[PDB]
């Protein structure tokens, strides 16, 4: 299968963003969502849609073949990342919108 | 946390990296090697298994994963074109995803 | 001339999980094996002993049938020599096998609205099991160099994984109920024939 997410995204400081990518046919529990800061290697956000230790204030998930998370902090400025967990062969991550604060 | 290794050789010569555990051994976790090209997204190169069996992708399907004590490996001969990029270590729970990483490191033909 | 029981395989009710197959034993009668496999309702039907016709004419001692569900896109594990979570960590064949592998879709009977958390795979395990060896131990892993005795947590976890087989998921996602009938051939009255 395939996933396609949303474009890059431009956002004020102190407001929650959605970002979303769907699958081609049907996961519906199997995507993860990343953070990959700059010139950091990158930091995973959400499972299907629990939260493990960090991303309290950016944690939210709704996935049925098209899954969409929402995000404020200014210190965000960097790339959001979805890999779809089960299809052993390829770990195919998505297209990764970027976002920027002004 | 891990560790990174060696840097831009030739063009398809004996290209080798390696990592280290940091307080998690590895000989029980799904390790992993995973690939970004600068100005590109994130692929993935290998997974290592707990018992032994390794899988590689489509491309760079000639690299050569490996496991030991707590040094993992990874070679490859046919440095091609694509070889030119940065590479991450990662413990996986495929159900719970791609975790802790290394700091990652770069290589070029 | 009392048929050998199949009605009571692949028509069973509730397959156990891929870690606890379902294993059961057949001697002692007949069995009409091109009737189940001209069925033609089933989505897989491979054979690594001889095609469907000549095992008839074949007479065996003992016909173990192993029976669970598993997803689809990993149906291709369930053969000699491949690897994954299924072949390595749930139900391991061997590479002298005799037998094979009757699988088929059953997305509506197994899946539920939100998907049914009723089956599981080891999703961890240290070593992979030999072949056909069971393993339902269900202690809490232990990954790395700390335990946690009985407290599920970090670098220490339930390795029972569920499915979520929700009944809108991809076809490689919706389940698929497989039976493995393995033929064997010993020093002994050969009680299964044609
Ligand atoms: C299960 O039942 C159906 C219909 O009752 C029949 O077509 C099928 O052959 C049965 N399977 C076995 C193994 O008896």
């Amino acid at each position: 299968q395939l996933t396609q997410s949303p474009s890059f995204l431009s956002a004020s400081v102190g407001d929650r963003v959605t970002i979303t990518c769907r699958a081609s046919q049907g996961i519906s529990n199997y995507l993860a969502w990343y953070q990959q800061k700059p010139g950091k290697a990158p930091k995973l956000l959400i499972y299907a849609a629990s939260t493990l230790q960090t991303g309290v204030p950016s944690r939210f998930s709704g996935s049925g073949s098209g899954t969409e998370f929402t995000l404020l902090q200014p210190e965000d400025f960097a790339t959001y990342y979805c890999q779809q967990l089960n299809s052993y062969p390829p770990l195919t991550f998505g297209g990764g919108s970027r976002v920027e604060i002004k | 946390l891990v560790e990174s290794g060696g840097g831009l050789v030739q063009p398809g010569g004996s290209l080798r990296l390696s990592c280290a555990a940091s307080g998690l051994t590895v000989s029980s976790n799904y390790m992993t090697w995973v690939r970004q090209a600068p100005g590109k997204g994130l692929e993935w190169v290998s997974v290592i298994y707990s018992g032994g069996s390794t899988f590689y992708a489509d491309s760079v399907k000639g690299r050569c994963t490996i496991s030991r004590h707590n040094t993992l490996y990874l070679q490859m001969n046919s440095l091609r074109a694509e070889d030119t990029a940065v590479y991450y270590c990662a413990r996986d729970l495929d159900y719970y995803g791609m975790d802790v990483w290394g700091q990652g490191t770069t290589v070029t033909v | 001339t009392n048929l050998c029981p199949f009605g009571e395989v692949f028509n069973a009710t509730r397959f156990a999980s891929v870690y606890a197959w379902n294993r059961k034993r057949i001697s002692n009668c007949v069995a009409d094996y091109s009737v189940l496999y001209n069925s033609a309702s089933f989505s897989t039907f491979k054979c690594y002993g001889v095609s469907p016709t000549k095992l008839n004419d074949l007479c065996f001692t003992n016909v173990y049938a192993d029976s669970f569900v598993i997803r689809g896109d990993e149906v291709r594990q369930i053969a000699p020599g491949q690897t994954g979570k299924i072949a390595d960590y749930n139900y391991k064949l061997p590479d002298d096998f005799t037998g094979c592998v009757i699988a088929w879709n059953s997305n509506n009977l197994d899946s539920k609205v939100g998907g049914n958390y009723n089956y599981l795979y080891r999703l961890f395990r240290k070593s992979n099991l030999k072949p056909f060896e069971r393993d339902i131990s269900t202690e809490i892993y232990q990954a790395g160099s700390t335990p946690c005795n009985g407290v599920e947590g970090f670098n220490c976890y339930f390795p029972l994984q569920s499915y979520g087989f929700q009944p809108t998921n991809g076809v490689g996602y919706q389940p698929y109920r497989v039976v493995v009938l393995s033929f064997e051939l010993l020093h002994a009255p050969a009680t299964v024939c044609g």
